[PDB]
């Protein structure tokens, strides 16, 4: 299990207190630093009240090191097909002439299809002189026409979003904790805040950080997984690449909204006589989602998906190397002195010593009631707040050494009395 | 589809105790009749969020529905002796009162509902605070904010103004400021919790949900647009009642429809629902949200 | 490039100026006074597409 790594002091200086009703009822409004963890530490912050039976830890969990994205310029795109309808008219009937006919406009409605429907989907309208006679299916030997109505229509039930990236934003997904029982994640990139119960943290000095991602496109899938893609973004719809056809929403690909935005003159028309051939070339987007899809090895990273922010993630080498900044907005935080007993008993220790991890301690707390654990070493340096309930529970959490032969001896206490416990161990070099 | 502005969900009773002259027309409130506590409510340009918020509850059909706390006394007397009460907690209400109304109330920061008024023969000023001689007296009630209410018991006492840069606003002493302060008005919404006070929010997130609530559709009666109806004399599914009432898919999917043996052809409603705001990163169940211009003591030195 | 605090110290920045407010540059944001920055009055200056929205 895991547990602190960098256990710091609150300040007395910007943390009051004050008794109200045979208790301790303290403030804190300030703002105060702490080293960041690394891949499953914690950022704990001990508070002491009025008394020295009081310590309570302000746990800060750690999940691991992410690189989300910065999105800015997005669109929806998807496969379509054509439907076009055939309508022929013989010539002099109606609205059927010459130049009518050959200079057509797309905007305008034939009177052989405004019975039809004026749908919200990307339609046009076109006319195609064919022969005339008797030879032909009329009675007058003048060219007759041919009006041809073509509206696109998606036959997949999926859509795709293609954005980019402009910059890595190094995100650490924090688990924060606070005094009372409630647990909550969110989440820090590069210098946002996020507001919780107690104040709002926010990332400070940052390191981390990787360039060159506008030469990149990436595809998102509503229930799959992510893709990526070997080229620039795409800002200019021409015929013949990928992203002719786009939109703004899944409901305008899915249903083929008439606030789409496609190449002009993209349909093709092959008018002979009554048979009429529509087809396209519109790039499939899947054959690319298939062929480009994450995890995929660049460079000298590890571009991947993600699991619980919907966005693009980037794993690289490396520790965990920033700080975070807690700022109390005036929380109050209560205490109920508590007056259960508990016997620890050691388990086992490995670890690590001067490194960034800690080395993971394990204790047998048994206890009779729900209540709290305060241990301490000698010198005053070292911590230990675990939770205690009724029975016998194994709680373990990491803490910090500078030495491989550990034998500090700690004091362990449940309500105020402490019993002494030996602890020892064989730990590893490593940074 | 689109709903009226008149159709008061629940009692619709627009009334309260000292200014109760106006019952014959604002109890309940319906076309017929003009309530004074409710002309100004449909001004267009003055309560947008009442406009959007139609079939939703006010301050005073709270009171009458056992919702919001009534204060003590109800109605203080402006033109009284030995002080008023109601002045401490609305003299940094930055309100305005037009002509003829002559009482006005207003929700105060300790949840409850207080009133002022001018005995006769005296009206409201421009501040809405002291009383001048003027035409007639609409014996009633002007109200001073723009809020929407509710049914709900969604208990909140562990919720407080926790606004950056506030020292104290209203009458509530927030924070401790050694410094100055910064009295002036500005615009700032607030949102009351059950058993809690009046709440003070710098930002806020409403959501709108669609159910099947018997306040979510309006009917047009005819004969068997056009005008409305009272749609609680309309049957429920699998069953009967007392007239009859058909609709659309909307309608008929909730309750029964006669189709041609109904008087009345009922619709959706597109402006109900429960509204939700979102106060401390977690969705809660308001009772009352408004939006005033209140006197906030900010920093300064 | 200078930086001026009203009743504070002053600064210097080792980067040319631009007249066009732009992302990853320090000014993205200008307006012409002190109250039109601690109010945000609506005559300032910024850059488009800034506001990221999820």
């Amino acid at each position: 299990d895991p547990g602190c790594s960098e256990l710091i002091q609150a300040s007395s200086r910007i943390t009051t207190c004050s008794t109200e009703g045979v208790n301790t009822k303290c403030r804190l409004s300030g703002t105060a630093l702490i080293r960041a963890g690394s891949v499953g530490a914690e950022a704990c912050l001990m508070l002491k009240g009025v008394k020295e039976d009081q310590t309570k830890f302000l746990k800060i969990k750690t999940v691991s090191s992410e690189l989300s994205c910065r999105e800015g310029q997005s669109y929806w795109t998807g496969s379509f097909s054509p439907k076009c309808l055939s309508s022929r008219r013989c010539h002099l009937v109606g609205e059927c002439h010459v130049n009518r006919c050959l200079s057509w406009r797309d905007n305008e409605t034939s009177a052989e299809f405004s019975f039809v429907g004026e749908s919200t989907t990307m339609r046009e309208n076109k006319c195609f002189e064919q022969c005339g006679g008797w030879g032909c299916g009329c009675f007058n030997v003048n060219p007759s026409c041919l009006f041809v109505h073509t509206y696109l229509q998606s036959v997949r039930k999926e859509a795709l979003r293609v954005f980019n990236c402009i910059d890595w934003v190094h995100k650490l997904t924090l688990e924060i904790t606070d005094f009372d029982g409630s647990v909550s994640t969110i989440d820090l990139g590069a210098s946002s805040s996020r507001f919780t119960n107690w104040g709002s943290v926010s990332l400070s000095l940052d390191a981390e950080g990787i360039s060159g991602s506008n030469s990149f496109s990436f595809i998102e899938s509503p229930g799959k997984g992510y893709a990526i893609v070997d080229e620039p973004f795409s800002e200019i719809p021409r015929q013949g690449f990928l992203g002719e056809i786009r939109c703004n929403s899944e409901s305008s690909v899915l249903s083929a909204h008439e606030s789409c935005l496609r190449a002009p003159n993209l349909i093709s028309y092959k008018p002979m006589i009554d048979q009429l051939e529509c087809t396209t070339n519109l790039i499939d987007p899947f054959v690319v989602f298939e062929r480009g899809s994450l995890p995929q090895t660049r460079n000298d990273k590890t571009f991947a998906a993600s699991k619980g922010n919907r966005g693009v993630q980037a794993f690289s080498k490396g520790s965990v190397q920033a700080d975070l900044t807690l700022m109390f907005d005036n929380f109050e935080v209560d205490f109920v002195g508590a007056a259960v007993s508990c016997d620890a008993a050691f388990l086992n220790l490995t670890g690590c010593y001067s490194c960034n991890a800690g080395a993971r301690v394990c204790l047998s707390i048994t206890s009779t009631g729900t209540g709290s654990l305060s241990a301490h070493n000698k010198d005053g340096s070292l911590h230990i707040v675990l939770p205690s309930e009724n029975g016998t529970k194994d709680q373990c959490q990491i803490l910090h050494f500078t030495v491989p032969e550990v034998e500090e001896e700690f004091m362990y206490s449940c309500d105020g009395d402490e019993r002494p416990l030996l602890v020892k161990g064989t730990l590893i070099a490593i940074d | 589809e689109d709903p009226h502005l008149r159709n008061r969900p629940g009692k619709g009773h627009n009334y309260i105790d000292g200014m109760t002259q106006e019952d014959a027309t604002c109890k309940p409130v319906t076309y017929a009749g003009a309530c004074s506590s409710f002309d100004v409510l449909l001004e267009k340009g003055k309560f947008p969020l009442f406009q959007s918020y139609a079939h939703h509850r006010t301050l005073l059909e709270a009171v009458h529905d056992t919702i919001i706390a009534k204060a003590d006394p109800p109605s203080c007397d402006l033109q009284s002796a030995h002080g008023n009460p109601c002045m401490k907690e609305k003299l940094v209400m930055k309100t305005h009162c037009p002509n003829d109304y002559q009482s006005a109330h207003y929700l105060n920061n300790d949840g409850k509902m207080a009133s002022v008024k001018c005995p006769p023969k005296y009206e409201l000023t421009e501040d809405c605070n002291f009383c001048r001689q003027m035409a007639s007296l609409k014996k009633g009630s002007y109200p001073l904010q723009d809020l929407f209410c509710q049914s709900s018991e969604d208990d909140g006492s562990k919720l407080k103004t926790k606004m950056k840069g506030v020292c104290e606003v209203g009458v509530q002493a927030l924070k401790k400021c050694d410094g100055q302060l910064s009295t002036a008005h500005e615009v700032v919404p607030f949102a009351v919790f059950k058993n809690s006070k009046k709440v003070y929010l710098d930002k806020l997130d409403l959501k709108t949900e669609e159910n099947l609530l018997p306040d979510s559709f309006v009917c047009f009666e005819h004969k068997g647009e056009l005008k409305s109806f009272d749609i609680s004399q309309c049957p429920k599914i699998g069953g009967h009642g007392s007239k009859k009432c058909t609709g659309d898919a909307a309608f008929c999917s909730a309750y029964e429809c006669t189709a041609q043996y109904a008087n009345a052809y009922c619709s959706h409603a597109n402006g109900s629902g429960i509204v939700q705001i979102q106060v401390s990163g977690v969705w809660k169940k308001p009772l009352c949200v408004g939006y005033e211009r209140v006197v906030v003591k900010r920093e300064l030195s």
